[PDB]
């Protein structure tokens, strides 16, 4: 008989003219049975009404043959999935996304091989916009899209996605699992810290502890590790943990992140001079690790946090004296340190060369501006949507009938 | 304004167009773009996914991160010597314009919260132009010169939607 491949590029077509998608899932997945060349030659006759669902099923198996994705010809191939993403769209995408998700992280798995993954980024973005509503639900291309980022440093594309907050992910025939889940976390805090949005990145991070889990993996020591570095920076100890925390993160990975716990507590004593030796001590693990560099960030954060301190209790308190006591060694150092805080608008200080004195401020706020209302009004608003996203998911239980 | 526009449509074109490596001025205008915005993190990333044949290839594009080296020292004097020290015509010429000013602004609107009074000398650094200059600038504006020992002083439908809310 005749050749399998041939016979399913024409019926693909005609479940594409008609309500009887979940046949068509099918076909994709199949593609053919045993696979080759042989695909390339139904490209070309293969338009009739757009290049159709069936090319993504073409686009999978090629990449997905774990050796040349089509020859030195590569470019070409990488010309025709843009196309797929850009003028096809997808509306029965909702069935396509194991095929859609199969084939994304075998792109971003070829482009990490290739000179620079940079040119992946910008197909990858557009990629995932189609399977979203809108609103934008979370599934494992975001993680992809973090990780070619991470390797091409040009992390400006993927933050419109990450500054973005939701509720459910995008399912219906399979297509995810928590790994993923985990992975864009952790990376989606790791890139947040860069950018030195400490806010952003500690409730990233977050969400990538608070996942249920009853087994262990690597990107579970990694998110923990990273939260004790960042919440040394945003806070004077760690920052609490609730109580939906999955066992493992207690049970296992705790004697797994000893260093980290001794970095904490050194630290919680209030003297860099101890802190800078434990680093040493230490270091092998953190380049193994590779949280290398974030660990530098805990000893600034430190001497920031001993200069601030300071203002809590003196009005006005020299530089030498300052510097004595903060172990800078060098008053000189100490009016170079509130100066770069100053800009950074986390102290209200004033310097007087003088008298050789810092005088404190502290008055950001009186509470009684219009700003401060407006500031309030504003936090209002975000409430009562919150709200109203709770009482759809809570409706939504009540239609469900209860056990 | 213009440069806020100009780094976006450059942004897309640094993705889109190249294999994986973009040619030369291209990565030299959105570099110097990422520190008019004063992004100095992303533009040392920048600086890092760059390999070393555009190094060799293109010198103007190790001066615009030369003044970003500083910049992340905070060291203004310093600043002012590498704005001098390159120019590429049309290519780097209108946002350099900008990032002069930019910096000049940045250390000015700095000075005037961070130091109640400031030497004059050090004050000179900051603006980076001469004392006889900055003197002469400073008394106009208003603030206060101290002279013989040359220091210088800076000086309904909500509520309804609410309510609405709330009785329910």
């Amino acid at each position: 008989m005749a050749s399998a491949l041939e016979q399913f590029v024409n019926s693909v077509r005609q479940l594409s003219a008609q309500g009887q998608m979940t046949q068509l899932c099918e076909l994709i997945n199949k593609s053919g049975e045993l696979l080759a060349k042989n695909l390339s030659h139904l490209d070309t006759v293969l338009g009739a009404l757009d290049v159709q669902e069936h090319s993504l099923g073409v686009l999978a198996v090629l990449f997905v043959k774990f050796s040349m994705p089509s020859v030195p010809d590569f470019e070409t191939l990488f010309s025709q999935v843009q196309l797929f993403i850009s003028t096809c769209n997808g509306e029965h995408i909702r069935y396509a996304t194991d095929t859609f998700a199969g084939l994304c992280h075998q792109l971003t798995n070829a482009l990490v091989e290739r000179k620079q993954p940079l040119r992946g980024i910008g197909i990858l973005k557009q990629a995932i916009d189609k399977m979203q509503m809108n609103t934008n639900q979370l599934t494992s291309i975001h993680a992809d899209l973090c990780q070619l980022c991470l390797l091409a440093k040009c992390f400006k594309p993927a933050l419109p996605y990450l500054d973005v907050d939701m509720m459910d992910i995008c399912k219906e025939n399979g297509a995810y699992d928590a790994k993923h889940f985990l992975c864009y976390y952790y990376y989606g805090g790791m890139i947040y810290t860069g950018l030195k949005n400490f806010e952003r990145a500690l409730y990233f991070y977050e969400q990538a502890i608070t996942t249920p889990a009853m087994a262990v993996s690597h990107i579970m020591l990694e998110s923990y590790k990273k939260y004790i570095l960042v919440s040394l920076i945003l806070l004077g100890k760690v920052q609490q943990l609730p109580k939906y925390t999955s066992q493992i993160v207690g049970r296992f990975i705790k004697p797994l992140s000893n260093a980290y716990h001794e970095l904490a507590q050194v630290y919680s004593t209030n003297n860099p001079s101890e802190l800078r030796n434990l680093v040493n001590k230490h270091s092998e693990t953190f380049t193994r690790d590779n949280n290398m560099g974030l660990v530098k960030q805990c000893l600034s954060s430190l001497y920031k946090k001993n200069i601030q301190r300071l203002t809590k209790t003196f009005l006005t308190l020299s530089l030498q004296d300052m510097a004595s006591r903060v172990q800078l060694s060098g008053p000189q150092e100490a009016e170079k340190y509130v100066l770069h805080m100053i800009e950074d608008g986390e102290i209200f200080a004033s310097i007087n060369q003088k008298d050789g004195m810092v005088s404190f401020h502290d008055n950001p706020e009186k509470y009684n501006n219009p700003a401060m209302l407006h500031n309030i009004d504003q936090e209002m608003l975000k409430c009562i949507e919150l709200d109203e996203r709770l009482k759809a998911m809570d409706q939504e239980i009540t239609v469900n009938p209860q056990f | 304004f213009s440069f806020k526009k100009l780094l976006d449509q450059c942004e897309n074109q640094e993705l889109e167009a190249p294999g994986g490596i973009a040619t030369p001025p291209v990565y030299g205008q959105l570099l110097a773009l990422y520190l008019l915005h004063n992004d100095m993190n992303n533009a040392r990333y920048l600086w890092k996914r760059i390999p070393p044949a555009i190094k060799s290839a293109n010198s103007e594009l190790g001066g615009i991160w030369s003044v970003g080296q500083r910049i992340w020292q905070r060291d203004f004097p310093g600043i002012y010597t590498t704005i001098n020290a390159h120019q590429w015509s049309e290519t780097v010429q209108p946002i350099m314009e900008a990032l002069r000013d930019a910096t000049r602004r940045r250390a000015f609107a700095l000075v005037s919260q961070a130091y109640t009074s400031i030497i004059a000398d050090d004050f000179a650094a900051f603006v980076g132009l001469p004392v006889e200059e900055a003197v002469k600038g400073i008394l106009e504006q208003g603030w206060q010169a101290d002279s013989t020992t040359r220091m210088v002083l800076p000086r309904l439908a909500r509520l309804t939607d609410y309510v609405a809310f709330l009785e329910n």
